[PDB]
């Protein structure tokens, strides 16, 4: 914005009050060589130094050196406004105070015999409260500026008198000095932060626009979602950037034993907070607080929930008192306060999307260098979008892979800890790539059950089939802008018809494994419930899940059990079972996003669907999985034949022309019988071998343990000879049946010229 | 910690 | 006249973010002000009309911020067909409302309406959620999972909230799904949960037959065939008034999938009118589905012109800015023509006998 | 390690256990870089999601705010000892929402015949008994 917040370069100059100014910076600005001008940094830093007039090492940016940025608290190139600042005069009794971990092993009085000279008749216009290392004693002595009697900048000269004790500052106060609170794990709040720098700033640095506008802003604001994602560090960020009273507050802090002393407590907080400052009541975990007076049966609970809207809710209460409303479930609001009056604003954080999710990524990593030569805005584009401290738990998981990595190729360490292979002793892609393949959303986390490794590849037959579903599952997110170019919304109702867990649900599972997205895979008897509602309330909560759980695939498997037609028989029982129906027709329609919603449908009867969420839009495709053909049995056998031993003996291509009306399940059974035949002679054959070294002295370092390693001709001979394909002509009369109703639903192309 | 109580480092 | 579901200071409120967001163009146009801001400026912060309106189609109602959640807004013209229906719903909702001398003059109170026996799967819910995108009023919809619950009473509670919500913010519409999961007897599903659920049911009829008759208090229904529904409230004596709903069309086929293909980028070699003449005998729903496979195969086109546009580039560095951008930015007719070959129609025959006996029974 | 129990979460007073629980953490914290010994882990288990004990609820809350907020990453962690994890809910889940992402625990065969190495160790009791190779 203003010209003043000129770009903090680094400075050749190690002295820490002199910055290299440009002929054009010392000229354009009123920066001569010796004005005492005052800098502003992050979270109220304000400094004054001199101002060098170094034309050739500055170039429109504040040269600066790196004791100046950590003792400002900013970065290089920070925007950092100067204003002159000649009000600094000679302080009258500053109180000052080494530094523990920096006055640790200068023994003496390092202060006085060190820096003797760096503040007699020195012109150090430090503010009150300032740290600087000092190289004293063949060290570098850092003396905290512990008060001054002058204001914060105070020019502390010979005339000055320096108070000080002999407490040496610990190195915890300056990890939370360095502590500070930003915008590090927030990421596309933007409106957000807006609006409450807007109910704070513009309130405080132009409140006489408030006053112009003849209108109050809104005192009491409400922060719904999902709490500590970063919603405690919303709060912490507030507090760090508010220079007013943040009087926070506890959930289960008021309520005591004592009789009334909640009330009594909260009282006494809000007239402290009133007499304190234009504060703002910091009201963390706020969420449950009332059941809007409604469900409150507690006497005690009705009591605070009346005393709670008087305090907000009342004439003349909220004078510049602001309150900050943290909400983790906007449901449980109470009705009073969800209505402005007692809290007038009310803001819903979201997740954030997958750039939001890079910078924040990128923000939180800021710290560390796990990857120099890997991009985190590359591996944020390929997570599936996990939000909240999703990118902590990433950032954790990779450097626990690393610290594998290193104490693997380290010793225990106990005490020895070699700094150099300490120093970045790894920083690597690879542990990025393991710790997202060991990570996956924590929301789901509950939901989430191990699931056999497949891969679409690894899965042989329906080649087309499985391109499609690919392509779907890809374009939809791979082409984005490419759908909202054409201006067209993908299909999510994706079924299957056919004899299942032929390899069915085999496919699914495979697919889920190959997905990039989350997978969300329904059972039939799962939602099931005897609760009055509780199945319908579970069916909602997991479809409300499943949207906040973007992107995601709703596997709901065994979906033929689950979608009867109300009234598949003679009569209906219960009812609930509609119930459910209509859920899911709440969840199949509606407006609303349903930005990745991947319904996975599989039956093995056709027959047993109910028409309704089986109808266009309800229902995007059925896949009509037919038996496999001659190519399509080679394909499986083939497919399983990857981890088998293959004998150049066995006519593969014979026995799939001849297992023509076979079943992939049937392929798989073979499979399995002539390995179990194998199994049983080479036991056999062990067996054999060891009674004749159990009688006589044998070798047994011998090739006769796999007598036949690959598959024998024998074994699958017998295997044909032991069964054979499982196929009704009944069921193929079904299968053929729902095709045909399909097909006659179908007709020929449009082809209109 | 004390302020004006001990007697400074005088130059 | 607009504001007529804000109430008390909620007017305030919407005043007090017209002016902040006025205020925010402003300033943030005019200066950062990290300092100080221009008088001038200052003196010239005036709100505009303009400002109060933008403000106040973001603003909503107080009870409705803690009652209900946003959805997918949509044009009552975006949607084509039922233009008679859609003329009578628009008259109910404002001669009624927005005239009180119509009233006056009639007598006549609104009528409830029962339930419209619409598309099976193209959904009343999208006719539902444009006319309230257009009605520009309090509007109430909720799913059937809405009341039931592991607490006694709960669903009376729940009902009663409802009816409280709706009196407070009157005129409301009830767009109540689960139609016909609320509308089945007392019997059949024996013994359901020993009444409890049909003790709720009766008293919200009651509570709803049987509601307050004043402040053009309504209701929306609809279901995909009305022969599910069970006329146990749904009678005209506790039901009120009834309005149903005819199957989707041929003329107003073509005219939605015109409406469809108005959204999105069209092509002028498609034979619109053959797939209209074909399509007499589909749904719109089917049309949105032939309209999104023909985007994939589009979609697919361009991804795989892409890709060898970057493989050519790779094994030649000379082909990198020698592509046309747009391979198909109209609909390939080969590629309509081969969606409608892999589509198929969601008609039922005898699902149209059910739905038109249900009609029959009235 | 400030050990917990169910029945320390039983407050005769109001909020008492939770000022309780409260108070020992802190007291924890400001011992040592202490351990927290969180038993009975499974006791709060859904987040009061559909839970209606408001007592229930303020502990939950109580509980969150130890976990959560200003300087919840303090020198000492707690134990996710689950008795049952579709009980516990998401309200822990996070790292910060508890002290970590838990893991589970179950019991296998081949190891067990280590454990039952462990159990035998522990008391001499068989010389010519192929005591692994019987487990």
């Amino acid at each position: 914005n203003r010209p003043n917040r000129l770009i903090v370069d680094e400075a050749i100059n190690e002295d820490n009050s002199v910055v290299s100014l440009s002929q054009p910076k010392m000229d354009e600005l009123q920066l001569f060589r010796g004005d005492t001008v005052l800098l502003k940094g992050k979270k109220r830093r304000e400094a004054v130094c001199i101002v060098l007039s170094d034309d050739t090492c500055s170039d429109e940016k504040i040269r600066m050196n790196r004791v100046v940025r950590n003792n400002l608290r900013v970065r290089l190139g920070d925007v950092i406004s100067i204003q002159p600042c000649p009000d600094v005069k000679y302080g009258k009794r500053i109180h000052v105070l080494p530094i523990d971990d920096t006055v640790e092993g200068i023994t003496g009085n390092l202060f006085e015999v060190y820096l003797k000279p760096y503040f007699l008749e020195a012109y150090r216009p430090i503010r009150k409260g300032d740290i600087f290392l000092v190289r004293g004693g063949m060290r570098a002595v850092e003396f905290k500026v512990v008060e001054t009697d002058p204001s914060p900048y105070c020019i502390v000269a010979p005339d000055t008198v320096i108070h000080c004790e002999g407490e040496p500052i610990k190195r915890e106060d300056e990890e939370e000095s360095l502590n500070e609170v930003g915008y590090d794990d927030i990421g596309g709040c933007r409106k957000q932060l807006a609006q409450i720098k807007e109910m704070v700033e513009l309130p405080l640095r132009h409140p006489a626009l408030f006053k112009a506008i003849g209108v109050k802003p809104p005192r009491g604001i409400l922060l719904y979602g999902p709490p500590g994602t970063g919603k405690t560090l919303i709060a912490r960020a507030v507090a760090n950037e508010t220079g007013a009273f943040f009087f926070l507050i506890n959930g289960p802090e008021i309520m005591s034993k004592l009789a009334g002393e909640s009330e009594s407590n909260l009282r006494k907080a809000f007239e402290e907070a009133e007499k304190n400052a234009p504060a703002i009541i910091f009201i963390d975990e706020l969420d449950a607080i009332a059941p809007k007076r409604e469900k409150t049966h507690g006497e005690v609970e009705r009591r605070i929930v009346s005393q709670l809207l008087t305090l907000m809710d009342g004439l003349k209460q909220r004078a510049h008192v602001i309150v900050m409303a943290a909400t983790n479930r906007p449901n449980s609001i109470d009705p009073a306060l969800r209505r402005f009056g007692r809290f007038d604003r009310e803001v819903d954080i979201g997740i954030p999307d997958a750039t939001g999710r890079l910078e924040i990524l990128q923000i939180h990593t800021k710290n560390m260098k796990l990857a120099d030569d890997v991009d985190l805005e590359q591996v944020a584009n390929e997570t599936h979008g996990h939000v909240g401290a999703d990118l902590a738990a990433l950032c954790s998981e990779a450097a626990l892979q690393a610290i594998r990595k290193k104490m693997d190729l380290i010793d225990l360490e106990d005490e020895t800890i070699d700094a150099e292979v300490m120093n970045s002793l790894a920083v690597t892609m690879d542990d990025f790539r393991w710790a997202l393949s060991q990570s996956n959303p924590s929301a789901l986390r509950e939901t989430v059950v191990e699931v056999p490794q497949v891969t679409w590849e690894d899965i042989g037959g329906l080649e087309d089939v499985k391109r499609e579903l690919q392509e779907l599952v890809q374009y939809p997110v791979e082409h984005p802008d490419k759908f909202l170019k054409f201006g067209m919304t993908p299909s999510k109702g994706v079924l299957f018809y056919g004899p299942p867990g032929c390899g069915k649900t085999l496919l699914a599972k495979a697919i889920a494994n190959e997905c990039q997205a989350n997978f969300i895979s329904i059972k039939g008897p799962e939602l099931l419930t005897m609760w009055f509602g509780e199945s319908e309330a579970n069916v909602r909560e997991i479809f409300d899940k499943a949207r906040q759980a973007a992107p995601c695939v709703l596997f709901f498997d065994e979906l033929d059990s689950i979608a009867k037609a109300r009234g598949g028989n003679i009569g209906d029982g219960g009812g609930a079972a509609d119930r459910v129906i209509n859920q899911i027709l709440t969840e199949m329609d509606g407006m609303s996003t349903k930005k990745n919603v991947f319904i996975i449908g599989a039956t093995n009867r056709p027959d047993i669907i109910d028409p309704a969420i089986l109808r266009p839009g309800r229902l995007d495709q059925l896949i009509y999985i037919p038996l496999p053909d001659e190519k399509s049995r080679v394909a499986i056998l083939k497919a399983n034949l990857r981890k088998s031993p293959v004998a150049k003996d066995v006519d593969l291509e014979f026995l799939a022309k001849m297992t023509n009306g076979f079943s992939g399940a049937d392929l798989t059974e073979i499979c399995q019988r002539a390995c179990k035949l194998a199994i049983r002679e080479s036991i056999e054959s062990e067996i054999r071998r060891e009674r004749e070294r159990q009688t006589n002295p044998s070798a047994m370092e011998v090739e006769e343990d796999d007598p036949v390693p690959e598959i024998r001709r024998d074994h699958f001979e017998e295997a044909m000879r032991f069964a054979r394909r499982s196929v009704s002509d009944n069921d193929i009369r079904k299968y053929e049946m729902f095709a045909q109703t399909l097909q006659q639903s179908r007709g020929f192309g449009s082809f209109r010229f | 910690f004390s302020g004006e109580g001990q007697k400074l480092g005088s130059l």
